Formats: C-alpha cells, sequence, structure tokens
RNA sequence: CGUGACGGCGCGAGCAGGUGCGAAAGCAGGUCAUAGUGAUCCGGUGGUUCUGAAUGGAAGGGCCAUCGCUCAACGGAUAAA
RNA sequence: GCGGCGAGCGAACGGGGAGCAGCCCAGAGCCUGAAUCAGUGUGUGUGUUAGUGGAAGCGUCUGGAAAGGCGCGCGAUACAGGGUGACAGCCCCGUACACAAAAAUGCACAUGCUGUGAGCUCGAUGAGUAGGGCGGGACACGUGGUAUCCUGUCUGAAUAUGGGGGGACCAUCCUCCAAGGCUAAAUACUCCUGACUGACCGAUAGUGAACCAGUACCGUGAGGGAAAGGCGAAAAGAACCCCGGCGAGGGGAGUGAAAAAGAACCUGAAACCGUGUACGUACAAGCAGUGGGAGCACAGCUGUGUGACUGCGUACCUUUUGUAUAAUGGGUCAGCGACUUAUAUUCUGUAGCAAGGUUAACCGAAUAGGGGAGCCGAAGGGAAACCGAGUCUUAACUGG
C-alpha cells in the first residue's frame, strides 16, 4: 500500500494490514466510549441516613399519637433526611484488551485514509515558536482544525500551537483513538508513519 | 468479595468430567448386621446427584 | 445527575385536568379527583360506542312498527315480507323513510303485503 | 466516521429493568416479588442449600475421602508440549522455565494428548505407555 | 424393571469364584408375601499392595468390615432446658 | 485446614513488586582521637513569607445598554479564568513569559567549633531463664493425635564437648543461636494552609448552617435543635400634589428599558377565595359521568360555550375465595419519597483473539508501551498411591 506524500510529491509504502483494514464500527465504538469512561473522575457523594447530622432519638413514640411511625429523624422519607442510595466515589474506568485497542486504532486510522483525512507529509516545522508562523503555514496547505504527529515533539511546534485552539501537536507515541476522530484532519510526518506502523506491527 | 465454599458440601460432592457431581451413598455407616449383603453391596459404589438436586449442589460448590 | 420533577410532572397533571373541564366540583380542580373522572368517562365511552348501536337501531325498530301498523300491518310481519320478496335496504333506511317519505313506505308495505300472501 | 456518527453493535447493549415504575412497564407495584412472605422482604431469603428444615443434601449424605498432598505437586504434560521447551530436552526444569507447569512441581507424567512431530529426549519423567510409542516414533528416546 | 421431589426403598434373570442337597433334570444369594425401624456428625474395634508436613518410622487420616440413639415430636433444632 | 464438621472462620510454603542498611553493650590490650552521628556558628545555593513588567480594534446595524449581526484589521510561548448595562483574544483584572527581598525562616551542600569514638588483637556470648505440672489466653487451628507462642500459680536445666527449631513422638540429617539493645525508606492519617479539578448539589438539594447557626427555641442537666437566599445595569429607593387620624393604605406626578421591577420587590404554577359575562337551575331523587339531544348565546352550514329531556351507569388503592361495600388508606395542592452500590460467581447477548485467551501489583510523563507473577482452557478415572484415552471396581470381568 501507497501513502502519497504533499510536501515531498512522493510515495510512501505502509502495511496494509495497519492502514488498509475495514471499518470495524463494534469495536471502534467500545474502544472510543472506554476512552470516556477513562476520563471521568468520579468523585462525589451523598449522605446515607447514617452520615446526616442528628441523634438517634425516636422522635414520638411507637402507639398512641395518631401519627405514622417513626424511628429516625434522619429517615430518607423526611425532608432533611438521607439519601436512600447515596453516591460513593466511584472508579468509571472500563479494561479494554490490548488487541482490541490496537485493532480498533488500525481501522481507524484504515478509514482515516478512505476518507482522505490522513495526510502525509515529509517535514512539517517552524523556524520559531511564534503562532503566527504556524497559523500561516497552516493556511498554506487549506488547513484549519487539524492534529499534528511527528516522529520527535519540535519544541518550536508545540509551543507555536498552544494557543491555536482547533490544532493538536503530538508524537507518535501519544496517538490515542478520540483525537484521531475527533479532528477534521490528521498529519503525519513520513517518520511519524513507521514508528505507528511499527507500534501496531 | 469472593463468595465463600459451603466447606461440608464439599467434603461430600465432587465433580465428574461432564458437570455432574459424584457422591457417596447414605446408610453404611452402622447398624449394618441387620441389612442384607445385597442391599449393602449396592450402597458401596458412588452414584450421582440427581437432577432436582443439582441446582442445590451448584449453590453450594461455586469454585468446585 | 440528580433530575428535579416539577416540569414533567406539572404537564402530566395539566394533560388530566384538561380533559376533565366541565366536570362537577373537586372533579374538574382536583388530581386525584379530575384523575378518576377522567378514567371512568373513558371507560363509559368504550361501552357506548357498543351501546350506541344498540339504541339506535332500537329507535329504527319502534318507529318502522309505528309506521307500519299505520299501514295496517305489524313490524314482525313487515319485515318478514320484505325478506319474502328480497328487498335488502336496513332498518336505518326504513325509519328514515317512514318520517320522510309516506309514500315511499306505503309501497314498501304494499310489497311486503303481497309476498305474504 | 465522527464522535456523533459511531453506533454499537446490535444486541449488545440490552437496557437493565427498573423495578417499581408503574403499570405500563409491567413490573410496576410489587416488581417481580408476588405477594408477601419472606421472599418478597428486603433482605429476604434463606440461605444457600437450606431446605425448609428437613435435613439438607450436603448433611444426609456422608463424607468421603481424603486430600493428597502429593497430588498438589503433579503436573501431566501433552505430547503438543513437548516441542514448546527450549532445547529438545524435556525434564521439571526446562518444562518450568517455558511455563508448562507450576514452580513447585516435583513430578511430571507425560500423556498421549496431541501429537509430537520432532525428536525430543525425556529425562526424569514418567511416560504413558500410549506416549513413550508416540515419542519414539517421532525419533525420541526416554531416559530414566 | 418397579416406586419415590429427593435421601432412598424394592424385584431381578444371568456372569465369575467357592458350596449344600439330588441318580439326574435341577433347586438354593434366608423364612408364603406385605410391619419388626433411625440419616449425618462424633467416636470405638478389627483388617488393609492407600497416605505419612526434612528423611526412615510413628501418630493421625483414608478405604473395607462392624459397633454406639423409645434422636418414638420417629427427615432426627442443642451434648445439655 | 478449623468448625454444635452447623452457621461460619480461614492460613502458610512458594512466586511477582515497592523500598532497601545495618549496628552496639554484656571488655580488656594495642593503636590512638582516625569513622560516625548530634549540637552550635559561618558560607553558597534553593525555596517560603510582600511584590514588578506583561501583546493586540475600529466602523456600522439592532437595542435602554453591544461584548451580538455585518464589514475590514491586529496579538498569541498570552483563546486558563473573572468582570464590564446582552455572548469581549485586542475595555478592565489577569494569563504565557520574564524579573524581584531590607528582614525572618525551611531544605540541601560546604566549612568551622563541640561532643561522639574508628581500627587491629585477644577474649567474652544475657538463669529463677529454656523446659516441665496446673489454670487461662494467642496462633486460620474450638484440646483435638496438636507442634509453636504468652504467663497467673508451683517448679526448674545445659550453658558451645552446649542449646532452639523442622506441627504428637523417636532416630538421623539440616538449619539457627533465646533469656540485652538501637536503627532510615517503602506504610497510616488530615484539625489546618495553597493551587487546581469534577458526566457532584443548586435553597424541601448541597454542610444542621449560602443569611450574625450550633444561633432562636426546648430541656434541671447531659443534650436536642430550626426556619430564613434573588429590586435594578445603576438607588436613579419615588421631589411635589391629592384623600386619610401631621395614620395605615391608596391615586397622580416623576425615575427607569420595564414600577402587575416600589423595597410584602426576578420569574410568579397549583390548591384556595373573588368580581364580570354567556347558558343552565326553585315538581326534583343516588359515584354526578357517558351515549343520544332540543333550545339559547357566540364566532365564522360549521366551530366554541351551555345542556332541558332521555338509555346506561354503586369512586380509587390495598387486601382477599370474594368488596358499592358499613374492610384499609388518602382534607386538597405543590415539592421530596422506595430494587441501589462494590466485589465475587454463573447464564444470555455482543466484540476481540483462538488451541489458546488474558494479564495483577508495579514500571512508565503516558487511557500508549512494558510487566505473563498468575488465572482459565486443551484429560480423565480413583478415597489414595497410581494409571492414563482410559480408569475404577474385583481373584477376574460375559460386565458395570
Ligand atoms: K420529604
Ligand atoms: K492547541
Ligand atoms: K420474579
Ligand atoms: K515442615
Ligand atoms: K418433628
Ligand atoms: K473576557
Ligand atoms: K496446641
Ligand atoms: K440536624
Ligand atoms: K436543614
Ligand atoms: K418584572
Ligand atoms: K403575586
Ligand atoms: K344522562
Ligand atoms: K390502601
Ligand atoms: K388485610
Ligand atoms: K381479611
Ligand atoms: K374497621
Ligand atoms: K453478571
Ligand atoms: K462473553
Ligand atoms: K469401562
Ligand atoms: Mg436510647
Ligand atoms: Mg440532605
Ligand atoms: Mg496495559
Ligand atoms: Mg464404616
Ligand atoms: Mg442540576
Ligand atoms: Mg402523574
Ligand atoms: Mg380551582
Ligand atoms: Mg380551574
Ligand atoms: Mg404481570
Ligand atoms: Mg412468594
Ligand atoms: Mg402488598
Ligand atoms: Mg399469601
Ligand atoms: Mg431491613
Ligand atoms: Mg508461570
Ligand atoms: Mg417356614
Ligand atoms: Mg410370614
Ligand atoms: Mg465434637
Ligand atoms: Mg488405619
Ligand atoms: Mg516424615
Ligand atoms: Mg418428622
Ligand atoms: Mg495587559
Ligand atoms: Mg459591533
Ligand atoms: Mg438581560
Ligand atoms: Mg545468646
Ligand atoms: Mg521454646
Ligand atoms: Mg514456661
Ligand atoms: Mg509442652
Ligand atoms: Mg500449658
Ligand atoms: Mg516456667
Ligand atoms: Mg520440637
Ligand atoms: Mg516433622
Ligand atoms: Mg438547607
Ligand atoms: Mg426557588
Ligand atoms: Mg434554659
Ligand atoms: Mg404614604
Ligand atoms: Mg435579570
Ligand atoms: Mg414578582
Ligand atoms: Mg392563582
Ligand atoms: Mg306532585
Ligand atoms: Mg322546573
Ligand atoms: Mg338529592
Ligand atoms: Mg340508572
Ligand atoms: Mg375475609
Ligand atoms: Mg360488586
Ligand atoms: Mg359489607
Ligand atoms: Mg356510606
Ligand atoms: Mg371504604
Ligand atoms: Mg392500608
Ligand atoms: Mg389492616
Ligand atoms: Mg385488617
Ligand atoms: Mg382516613
Ligand atoms: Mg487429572
Amino acid at each position: 500500500m501507497e501513502l502519497v506524500l504533499k510536501d515531498a510529491q512522493s510515495a510512501l509504502t505502509v502495511s496494509e494490514t495497519t492502514f488498509g483494514r475495514d471499518f470495524n464500527e463494534a469495536l471502534v465504538h467500545q474502544v472510543v466510549v472506554a476512552y470516556a469512561a477513562g476520563a471521568r473522575q468520579g468523585t462525589r457523594a451523598q449522605k446515607t441516613r447514617a452520615e446526616v447530622t442528628g441523634s438517634g432519638k425516636k422522635p414520638w413514640r411507637q402507639k398512641g399519637t395518631g401519627r405514622a411511625r417513626s424511628g429516625s429523624i434522619k429517615s430518607p422519607i423526611w425532608r432533611s433526611g438521607g439519601v436512600t442510595f447515596a453516591a460513593r466515589p466511584q472508579d468509571h474506568s472500563q479494561k479494554v484488551n490490548k488487541k482490541m485497542y490496537r485493532g480498533a486504532l488500525k481501522s481507524i486510522l484504515s478509514e482515516l485514509v478512505r476518507q482522505d483525512r490522513l495526510i502525509v507529509v515529509e517535514k512539517f516545522s517552524v523556524e520559531a515558536p511564534k503562532t503566527k508562523l504556524l497559523a500561516q503555514k497552516l493556511k498554506d496547505m487549506a488547513l484549519e482544525d487539524v492534529l499534528i504527529i511527528t516522529g520527535e515533539l519540535d519544541e518550536n511546534l508545540f509551543l507555536a500551537a498552544r494557543n491555536l485552539h482547533k490544532v493538536d501537536v503530538r508524537d507518535a507515541t501519544g496517538i490515542d483513538p478520540v483525537s484521531l476522530i475527533a479532528f477534521d484532519k490528521v498529519v503525519m510526518t513520513a517518520d511519524a508513519v513507521k514508528q505507528v506502523e511499527e507500534m501496531l506491527a | 468479595p469472593k463468595i465463600k465454599t459451603v466447606r461440608g458440601a464439599a467434603k461430600r460432592f465432587k465433580k465428574t468430567g461432564k458437570g455432574g457431581f459424584k457422591h457417596k451413598h447414605a446408610n453404611l455407616r452402622h447398624i449394618l448386621t441387620k441389612k442384607a449383603t445385597k442391599r449393602k453391596r449396592h450402597l458401596r459404589p458412588k452414584a450421582m446427584v440427581s437432577k432436582g438436586d443439582l441446582g442445590l449442589v451448584i449453590a453450594c460448590l461455586p469454585y468446585a | 445527575a440528580r433530575v428535579k420533577r416539577g416540569v414533567i410532572a406539572r404537564a402530566r397533571h395539566k394533560k388530566i385536568l384538561k380533559q376533565a373541564k366541565g366536570y362537577y366540583g373537586a372533579r374538574s380542580r382536583v388530581y386525584r379527583v379530575a384523575f378518576q373522572a377522567v378514567i371512568k368517562a373513558g371507560q363509559y365511552a368504550y361501552r357506548d360506542r357498543r351501546q350506541r348501536k344498540r339504541q339506535f337501531r332500537q329507535l329504527w325498530i319502534a318507529r318502522i312498527n309505528a309506521a307500519a301498523r299505520q299501514n295496517g300491518i305489524s313490524y314482525s310481519k313487515f319485515i318478514n315480507g320484505l325478506k319474502k320478496a328480497s328487498v335488502e335496504i336496513d332498518r336505518k333506511i326504513l325509519a328514515d323513510i317512514a318520517v320522510f317519505d309516506k309514500v315511499a313506505f306505503t309501497a314498501l308495505v304494499e310489497k311486503a303485503k303481497a309476498a305474504l300472501a | 466516521m465522527r464522535l456523533n456518527t459511531l453506533s454499537p453493535a446490535e444486541g449488545s447493549k440490552k437496557a437493565g429493568k427498573r423495578l417499581g415504575r408503574g403499570i405500563g412497564s409491567g413490573l410496576g407495584k410489587t416488581g417481580g416479588r408476588g405477594h408477601k412472605g419472606q421472599k418478597s422482604r428486603s433482605g429476604g431469603g434463606v440461605r444457600r442449600g437450606f431446605e425448609g428444615g428437613q435435613m439438607p443434601l450436603y448433611r444426609r449424605l456422608p463424607k468421603f475421602g481424603f486430600t493428597s498432598r502429593k497430588a498438589a505437586i503433579t503436573a501431566e504434560i501433552r505430547l503438543s508440549d513437548l516441542a514448546k521447551v527450549e532445547g529438545g530436552v524435556v525434564d521439571l526444569n526446562t518444562l518450568k522455565a517455558a511455563n508448562i507447569i507450576g514452580i513447585q512441581i516435583e513430578f511430571a507424567k507425560v500423556i498421549l494428548a496431541g501429537e509430537v512431530t520432532t525428536p525430543v529426549t525425556v529425562r526424569g519423567l514418567r511416560v504413558t505407555k500410549g506416549a513413550r510409542a508416540a515419542i519414539e516414533a517421532a525419533g525420541g528416546k526416554i531416559e530414566e
């Protein structure tokens, strides 16, 4: 399989199993959903009837008063009472099998190629850490909302992209499934392509 | 937490190849003189747990 | 994710109370009572779609009887005569003619009498 | 392929039962518990093996047997495991190094299960009659 | 094969070994049949090509035979009301 | 394994990780002040306790007001966040980034001063103790065949040619050296301080307490314990006039985008209570509706309102063999109020891989990658030794 470079006007040979496989939507959906579950903090609580502040005194005697029977001022039936099934902090993360994570990545990258959203370049860099330079470079290549995957994290490039909210810059080892789907285009350097190929076997 | 085995059940049932359970017959501990040899001989080999009882045994033996 | 019930609860109660307009007292004002009244009105309406077909046939038959006896024949003999004459007009139409076209109804009675003779 | 165009496989996400939410749901009021009795109560139900008070099955039957400590340190080896060791000599140590038997196994027996197609030397293990035939027929040998 | 929710209980030709009676064909795995009974646990006694916590033994355990309950509220809550 | 062998209780060996560190007295001689820690001064760094600078926007439309629409520009290592008369990268405060300490103080070095002793040699090697009898307790281990540990009571060794342990006990072998002591790190927690975050709450929720709340109030006392948030962008919080008791309250005027935003103040639901209009209703018997239906009013034959007269018709929930039941529960409205969460296990669906599948802690800056310690599966039979596509039974199976 040949990926056509855009800045050098050549070709690059990649594995068909990484970049030319079918889209497994059911597999990609599970991995994307697990990624968002992994981002949850899960920090909350309410108070059960045991934790509401108050005394254990029976509000009134069992029989004779003509009122419904009461046992605790903290009953969840009562205003100011406990929460019946009060929440505790939770860990929402899911397990993803190693082979399912990698399988989903290969499905996503292959679909990016079919939809013409993967752009391979020989080099992508800026001379100075200036946002204005990267904005001009992206305007020249008709890009606006783009994920940029480099082999080595150029320090000038990373700084130049910080204040551009539609633009992200990563190294090949830091790609994630949600980012590959979320950006309009994905720009990879030839060097990053090899690293991703080797990473996904 | 982990389910706890009913330890008394583990001492009386063993799981067989297709997933049933073998057990030892009752009535062969004592009061043996008045029992016929034929009756005692047929109580010596192990037997399988019947269909109605499998649900009770499986509940007691989650790690069998 | 706490969910407050007010907006949805208000819409449900209002939907029932709107169906209870015209009812007496708490039946048009108070949700607990209006709900029971709306259900009972629905039960009656189901029952009375069936009753309506009975009551109207009963009315048509009574009017055919009166018009037939004005022409000298009972309802039961009139219906038998029409059936022997192969006339398939139904009671809704026979009752309509009995009121609005007494001359045509007389002609039907004569047809029934001839088939019986 | 966007974050708002991905769908799960059909049949993979069945909705959970929600008891006690009205007539139309089919689980309103009693929530599938029936009427009254111990099993309808919060926290209700009898323990495992309870039969109502009749001597239960796991107590009217007798205990039998004993548990052998030697069985816990004995293992069985398949013929298909013989090619998995490193070096063509199969013994207790090389089986442990290849993760075929546990670290505390002291006795192992090779049985006729699967196939061996390469010559191997088995040393210090017991071998069944059928496995010895298959090993030697494949060009190997057994050393006591 | 019968009969039981189950635990169980019952009837059984025939096979191996060894036996009694009969000249022999044969009959005999108690009694004309259907009541005469008590699960499990815990232990006792004898046997045993099983086990034996470094090793050889041993103790203890297993297996086979057998013993101890008007647990009679007789499927037997406790050793003890 | 323990266990009225019931309910239940529940290891270790061994393996993978985090972290890692060893020393002294029971004593003399030599050699000496040598290691090492503690203290106290002094330096150098590095924090903490105030702070400094910090980019870039105008025109026009709607509007009470522009940050919004439309047009054309500009900054960005700064598009974190907050404010400003509606939603602001460029109005304001910040933010990225770059700097700052007279004085006090933390830390890590360095270097003084004080104490401490380092090394070699030769010795020494913790007695009312170990062990035992009796009674208890602790060990996963309930006295059991019960090792081991602690000791209230009564006793009582050997002491290196010696002693402890290896789960009753003995022999053999192996291993260790009690009856003196010190020791960082990996571990536990948060009254308190700073920063940041949330598929956490948003005034009956969230702290009991968003508000002068552990208050008011209750109790002899210990103690118990509330309710109660929102005018507007800005008070511009209504000069003056009128009725009234120099009232309360109101009507004007004025402010304001708005005063049914006027302080009993955003929105302003429902129960409940009124005024006005249309139709019905004083000869008529009951769950009050429903089916039929005249007349009247209204708006454009129809739509809306009303409903004379007439067929049928004993609420709901619960509990029950069965309820109009004179059985239960509800005065009404609004708000809240009940199958959850964690872990283990089995079955179904679905996805991955497949005779294999998958990692845990942990490492890692990493939702990657590493980590296969393990767990499940590909073999069973037998109480077990053991045998193994067979095995058990039995002296042996025609067998089972
Ligand atoms: K409440
Ligand atoms: K960015
Ligand atoms: K059910
Ligand atoms: K041992
Ligand atoms: K009884
Ligand atoms: K702003
Ligand atoms: K003991
Ligand atoms: K309180
Ligand atoms: K409160
Ligand atoms: K207003
Ligand atoms: K009001
Ligand atoms: K009526
Ligand atoms: K009720
Ligand atoms: K009742
Ligand atoms: K009753
Ligand atoms: K009553
Ligand atoms: K499950
Ligand atoms: K599955
Ligand atoms: K067989
Ligand atoms: Mg009390
Ligand atoms: Mg609360
Ligand atoms: Mg991983
Ligand atoms: Mg016995
Ligand atoms: Mg909310
Ligand atoms: Mg409702
Ligand atoms: Mg009302
Ligand atoms: Mg109303
Ligand atoms: Mg149902
Ligand atoms: Mg029931
Ligand atoms: Mg009920
Ligand atoms: Mg019942
Ligand atoms: Mg309860
Ligand atoms: Mg392993
Ligand atoms: Mg006789
Ligand atoms: Mg007899
Ligand atoms: Mg006992
Ligand atoms: Mg024995
Ligand atoms: Mg031994
Ligand atoms: Mg009984
Ligand atoms: Mg500035
Ligand atoms: Mg503008
Ligand atoms: Mg506004
Ligand atoms: Mg010593
Ligand atoms: Mg000792
Ligand atoms: Mg002692
Ligand atoms: Mg002792
Ligand atoms: Mg003692
Ligand atoms: Mg002593
Ligand atoms: Mg010992
Ligand atoms: Mg031993
Ligand atoms: Mg509150
Ligand atoms: Mg509110
Ligand atoms: Mg007081
Ligand atoms: Mg005034
Ligand atoms: Mg407002
Ligand atoms: Mg208001
Ligand atoms: Mg109102
Ligand atoms: Mg009269
Ligand atoms: Mg009248
Ligand atoms: Mg009346
Ligand atoms: Mg009636
Ligand atoms: Mg009754
Ligand atoms: Mg009735
Ligand atoms: Mg009654
Ligand atoms: Mg009544
Ligand atoms: Mg009633
Ligand atoms: Mg009730
Ligand atoms: Mg009652
Ligand atoms: Mg009652
Ligand atoms: Mg009542
Ligand atoms: Mg096996």
